């Protein structure tokens, strides 16, 4: 955590799922500093049981043959429990957290409810991201058309 | 010509052919290293490079081009004011365990 | 203070011990 | 503007007048416009057997949950609406029930706590809810670890006595207890004559006497002759009692001498000697720099979190010594410094470490009787344990008297080559072994 | 017995704007308090706990007095040299005999007037920060009281009484030297004493209190509205909901306060039920496990915040809340009896009164209305006005707080405490 | 001073009773002395 | 509840002039301090000799 | 595995060129391995 933590920009992220979301998505990918030294081996198991199913994973391979790689699915990837312990909708809220700790520069972010992954509105939104600026295309750039 | 004997004394010392201050070269007791402790960082730093830049000369037993040599007149005592007060708490301390 | 009293028994104590033992 | 001196008699003398039942009445008048009064009881499980220890820390549940003229909450309604506080606390030899309230309303307030002293219900359903409260009670005390430690303390050095029991008493006790005992308690210790009506502020003490008069006259000034309950002296016992728990963070550790009791003119250079020596916390601002050796010590060399000295009185015996909460690792020195300080004073004392002492502890002794709730309980327990209100111009006077010689003799025959009493709990694997600690007192 | 006192508090302002009030109550022990107008309100984002380490700096070394003497010479005569800091003041206060307060006054003086802040004695400061910071937050209340502030203003008001973790180490002597030249002047002070004469406090003021510059400056505090919430699986949830109510010394401030003892503002005996706090009885209604519920009421020089407070095991938080809310939304729709108003000013007249009987408790008192309004209003006054408070008032200042936007603090494992939007 | 604090430092609740009380009501306060342990009210 | 820890008895070890609860032991502290010391002092002796 | 992470962690910006590229622009990912340095993503 501490690692992942030195990138203001992992604070800043995570904080802003936890200001806009009131579950779910509001967790962060970093264990709760409370936490620490207190997740349960039942706590990782129950986990694992309740999500690691088959209703719920995908076999990706690469570089190896479908025959081979469905037949090892079939064999040791049928986990029951499964469609597991799903969970429930993320609720969008809306909030602000702040953090302030000095550095010379600020890091922020503003956001607001966009849409779905797969929809055809969050092609749309894919397309004003480009349109806004998404990132350098050149070395030491002006960004021209950002 | 005590002033006289003075820069006389200070180029027989010759501390200052290695390029070291006269504060450079006080007998450390506690007093001494608790004021060089209260250091300002530069008066520490240059202090500490003073003695490294000595011991190495002393060690190649070799001394400074004469021009580098330290100046009679501008060695300035660094030390003093941090010592001084120093002093005077271990002796209010001194006072106060007298009943 | 108290160490009158005891620095003279402690005295003493040497005092009797040389005496008896030498 | 006076002087300190001229200050001590600028005082009030307490008055104090006695009903014919035996209950004495005491008061200390003041501008205050408000007041507190309550009653100081020569109860507390010192008095209790086996088989009700917890008794009266049990009354203390019922006490204001209703009384006969007030049932129910009634009590409670009638305190509050006139914007009154009703508190209450049991000691192993005290118990008190006391109010706090404007000093035009201090009728109504001896009308209620007389009513609370003679009427109260100790309904069958409340006792038995009762139960329960206080069995939760005894779950979170057993997470304070100066709690543990102390009653750990009393266990063993007064084993075998009424004193080494808790206030509170052993769970079985709490959950067989009936009402019958109850009664049975109340009936043998609520007494006239081992009561008394005390009050601090803006109130005059023959309004006072006259309500006492009012409404305490019925109260018993005989159980009869077969009853009279009289306590016993208890044997101390050199001895040491370890709960070892290393799953604990921090290490408690309490030693004491036997100390004199209460009435003991002793206790005054006690109190200095512990003035000396002091307490220390790790919030303290002198660091370094803390007159007391001990202090300065355990804070520049980080051997405690935490330190107190403390004289607990008894009727003719007490607990003298200190409390000191640390590392696992720092156990062994907070020992070795604190008796080395024992044995300094009982040996060395000085004047100007002394003068300090008896400075602290008239600073102490001022400013703790500051405002009518303090003022109060110290007129109510004063008159049960000295027989009677001492002025500060007294207690000026017995410490003004307190000098080295004094401090060395003293502390030479508490201290001094005898046997303490110690109790440790947590991680205390590098606690001394007794016979250690025991050369340690010479 | 028939005692001597009873005197009048004696009070002056000087023409650098200090105030000096006493009373000689011919007591043993004297008091003397200095009150600054430099708490936590007055740091900004650059130099933030700064006030917290300056009041862990009282015994560092001054221009007149040693950090070693100021210690022994203090413990010498038995005295106690304390600092006390609130969102917007700070009090020096230092206790002793009578006979020993030329001594006192002077440490005081050197402290709050000449304090050196040596480079060296504040760099082996800094850990006591650290300390004193999780000494205090081991209560929970702490945590919460400090991110509800954080949470209703956008400045001054919002600040911490404790320093931010990553300015632990880094808060330095100029900004201590700064802190104290900005603040410590005449025109922002009031010395008080109990057991003292006035003359002397007076004469004490003009010779070494003469402190002009520094800025009677302060940027208004802007409420603001939000909620912070701390997650961290205690069995239990300590929350608090307020809204922005009335400065202190206004008159709606006086029933801001009724309301708060209307609905419950601290227990009155000991293992009651609080038959009386009307919060109180209706959380238990609704909810069978362990609460405690409490109106609560803040008042500042330019603002407030008023609401209520809670303790409850974590899957009962929304139930507590929101049934503690509802009450106060009877009380709003005008459901309140001339007889509970009656019940609830005397909690209050006598609490205050009771607040005040201790020399300590006197003390801040008068040191508090000497910086807030220049001026000393005895109690039979107070009394008259929180007895000039009207039922209209009451039900009004509820209003106030049910309409008003509000600000939300919760600290525990937050799986059912509901969100101000759900409320 | 010469009087120890209500609670030395160092560095729970299981009933309804023990629990009355704990809500806060006012502001906070910090204070720091040179002879009495620290204390945060409210 | 830590209410419910009572120190052992100690009868059977206890020095007679200890034995009853009622009574203060600080009445025979010297005398049996000094029956230690006594073999203390004597043990003492004889080695000195 | 047999790469080491481009940047090998323990426990900047001075100008507009080297600050490019620097705001975040995805959801966060967040990586772990047995052979290479750990890595978060946006």
């Amino acid at each position: 955590k501490a690692v992942a933590l030195q990138n203001p920009q992992a604070h800043v992220i995570e904080n802003l799922h936890a200001a806009a979301y009131r579950n779910a998505l509001a967790n962060s990918l970093y264990c709760p500093d409370y936490r620490i030294g207190k997740v349960t081996p039942v706590e990782l198991h129950d986990y694992v049981q309740n999500h690691f199913t088959s209703a719920r994973m995908a076999l990706i391979g690469l570089g190896v043959s479908h025959p081979v790689l469905k037949q090892v699915a079939e064999q040791f990837l049928n986990i029951r429990g499964g469609l597991g312990l799903s969970g429930a909708k993320a609720k969008y809220h809306g909030g602000e957290i702040r953090e302030q700790n000095g550095d010379s520069l600020v890091h922020a972010a503003l956001v607001a409810e966009s849409a779905a992954i797969g929809s055809a509105e969050a092609n749309a939104f894919s397309v004003l991201q480009h349109v806004l600026g998404a990132g350098p295309h050149v070395k030491r750039g002006s960004n021209a058309t950002s | 010509w005590l002033e006289g004997i003075r820069k006389w004394y200070y180029n027989a010392a010759g501390f200052n052919k290695l390029g070291l201050m006269r504060d450079d070269t006080i007998h450390e007791n506690d007093d001494v290293k608790e004021a060089i402790r209260r250091l300002p960082e530069n008066l520490y730093d240059d202090r500490v490079f003073r003695i490294k830049r000595a011991l190495d000369l002393s060690m190649r037993q070799q001394i400074l081009p004469k021009e580098q040599w330290t100046k009679y007149e501008e060695d300035k005592s660094y030390l003093e004011p941090y010592l001084k007060e120093v002093i005077r708490e271990r002796k209010e301390r001194e006072e106060w365990a007298k009943k | 203070r108290n160490w009158v009293p005891t620095a003279q028994l402690w005295g003493a104590v040497g005092a009797v011990g040389l005496v008896s033992a030498t | 503007t006076a002087t300190y001196a001229q200050a001590l008699q600028s005082v009030p003398e307490t008055q104090v007048s006695q009903l014919d039942n035996g209950l004495r009445v005491a008061s200390e008048q003041s501008s205050q416009p408000t007041c507190t009064v309550g009653v100081w009881i020569d109860a507390g499980s010192r008095y209790e057997s086996e088989k009700n220890n917890g008794a009266g820390y049990f009354v203390e549940h019922l006490a204001f949950k209703g009384t006969k003229n007030r049932p129910g909450n009634a009590l409670e309604k009638e305190v509050e609406s006139m914007g009154a506080h009703l508190n209450a606390y049991s000691t192993r030899e005290h118990t008190a029930y006391y109010i706090k309230a404007l000093s035009k309303d201090l009728p109504k307030a001896v009308e209620l706590l007389a009513d609370i002293v003679q009427n109260c219900s100790l309904e069958d359903s409340q006792i038995e809810k009762e139960r329960d409260v206080i069995l939760q009670e005894l779950q979170e005390n057993d997470t304070s670890m100066r709690d543990v430690v102390f009653n750990y303390l009393h266990a063993t050095a007064f084993q075998g006595t009424p004193l080494a029991q808790s206030v509170e008493g052993p769970s079985e006790n709490v959950r067989k207890l009936s009402r019958a005992d109850l009664t049975e308690y109340l009936s043998r210790h609520y007494k006239a004559p081992r009561m008394v009506l005390a009050a601090a502020g803006g109130l005059e003490h023959r309004q006072l006497l006259d309500l006492a008069q009012k409404h305490f006259s019925g109260l018993s000034g005989t159980y009869d002759e077969d009853a009279v309950p009289t306590l016993s002296p208890c044997r101390f016992t050199g001895s040491q009692i370890c709960h070892r728990e290393d799953g604990l963070p921090l290490a408690h550790v309490a030693i004491a001498v036997e100390g004199p009791g209460w009435a003991h003119p002793d206790n005054v250079a006690l109190q200095v000697a512990n003035a000396i020596i002091g307490h220390y916390d790790c919030t303290y601002g002198g660091g370094a720099h803390l007159s007391s050796p001990l202090a300065s010590i355990a804070a520049t060399n980080k051997l405690c979190q935490s330190f107190q000295t403390f004289n607990i009185c008894y009727a003719d015996t007490g607990l003298l010594g200190a409390h000191f909460v640390c590392d696992h690792m720092s156990i062994d020195d907070m020992m070795f410094v604190l008796q080395g300080q024992w044995m300094r004073l009982c040996t060395s004392a000085t004047e100007s470490e002394v003068l300090r002492g008896k400075n602290l502890l008239r600073n102490a002794l001022v400013s703790h009787l500051d405002g009518t709730t303090p003022v109060c309980e110290d007129i109510g327990r004063s008159l049960l344990t000295y027989g009677r209100r001492i002025p500060l111009a007294e207690w000026e006077s017995r410490i003004a008297e307190v000098d080295a010689r004094v401090v060395r003799e003293v502390c030479s025959k508490y201290f001094y080559d005898q046997c303490p009493a110690v109790a440790g709990f947590g991680p205390i694997e590098q606690l001394p072994d007794y016979n250690r600690i025991r050369s340690g007192m010479f | 017995e028939v005692p001597p006192h009873p005197q009048d508090l004696e009070f002056t302002r000087l023409p650098n704007g200090l105030v000096i009030a006493s009373l000689e109550n011919y007591a043993p022990a004297s008091r003397i308090g200095l009150f600054i107008k430099a708490g936590s309100r007055y740091e900004n984002s650059n130099n933030l706990g700064t006030s917290h380490l300056l009041r862990l700096a009282s015994s560092l070394t001054t221009k007149g007095a040693s950090s070693f003497k100021i210690t022994r010479g203090i413990e010498a005569v038995g005295g106690k040299l304390s600092v006390t800091s609130t969102r917007e003041n700070m009090a020096y206060t230092v206790e002793c005999l009578r006979d020993d307060v030329d001594i006192l006054m002077e440490f005081l003086l050197n402290v709050t007037t000449a304090p050196e802040f040596r480079r060296w004695e504040v760099a082996a400061l800094q850990p006591q920060l650290r300390i004193d910071k999780a000494v205090a937050l081991q209560n929970p209340q702490a945590h919460v009281i400090e991110n509800l502030h954080a949470a209703a203003y956008r400045n001054a008001l919002a600040n911490s009484l404790y320093c931010p973790d990553y300015r632990i180490g880094k808060v330095t002597p100029v900004e201590l030297h700064d802190y104290v030249q900005n603040h410590f002047t005449s025109a922002r002070m009031a010395l008080i004493g109990l057991g003292v004469s006035h003359p002397v406090l007076k004469q004490v003021a003009e010779q070494f209190l003469n402190i002009r510059g520094g800025l009677l400056s302060g940027a208004k505090a802007k409420y603001h509205g939000g909620e912070i919430r701390e997650q961290n699986g205690d069995s239990l949830v300590h929350a608090a909901l307020v809204a922005e109510s009335a400065a202190i010394g206004s008159a709606e401030a006086n029933a801001f306060s009724v309301l708060q003892h209307v609905l419950g503002a601290g227990p009155h005996v000991k293992r009651g039920s609080n038959a009386t706090s009307s919060l109180y009885q209706a959380v238990a209604k609704g909810v069978h496990q362990p609460f405690d519920v409490s109106a609560f009421n803040a008042s500042y020089s330019d603002s407030g915040l008023f609401g209520f407070y809670t303790i409850s095991q974590a899957a009962s938080a929304g139930d507590v809340i929101k049934a503690a809310y509802n009450q106060v939304k009877t009380i709003a729709q005008g459901n309140l009896s001339n007889p509970d108003v009656q019940a609830a000013k005397n909690k209050l007249k006598a609490g205050y009164l009771m607040s005040v009987e201790s020399s300590e408790g006197f003390l801040d008192e008068v040191g508090s209305q000497a910086l807030a309004a220049g001026s000393y209003t005895p109690p039979s006054t107070v009394l008259q006005q929180i007895d000039a408070v009207a039922d209209a008032d009451v039900i009004n200042a509820a209003k106030k707080f049910v309409s008003g936007r509000k600000s939300m603090a919760a600290s525990g494992n937050l799986g059912h405490t509901p969100f101000i939007d759900e409320l | 001073a010469a009087v120890p604090a209500t609670s030395e430092s160092p560095v729970s609740v299981l009933c309804r009773e023990s629990l009355r009380g704990q809500a806060a009501g006012r502001p906070l306060v910090a204070s720091v002395s040179l002879n009495v342990p620290a204390s945060v009210r409210y | 509840s830590h209410t419910d820890i009572k120190v052992p008895d100690f009868s059977d070890y206890r020095r007679p002039e200890v034995l009853d609860s009622t009574k203060s032991s600080k009445e025979s502290s010297e005398a049996r301090k000094g029956f230690s010391y006594l073999v203390t002092a004597t043990t003492t002796v004889g080695v000195a000799y």
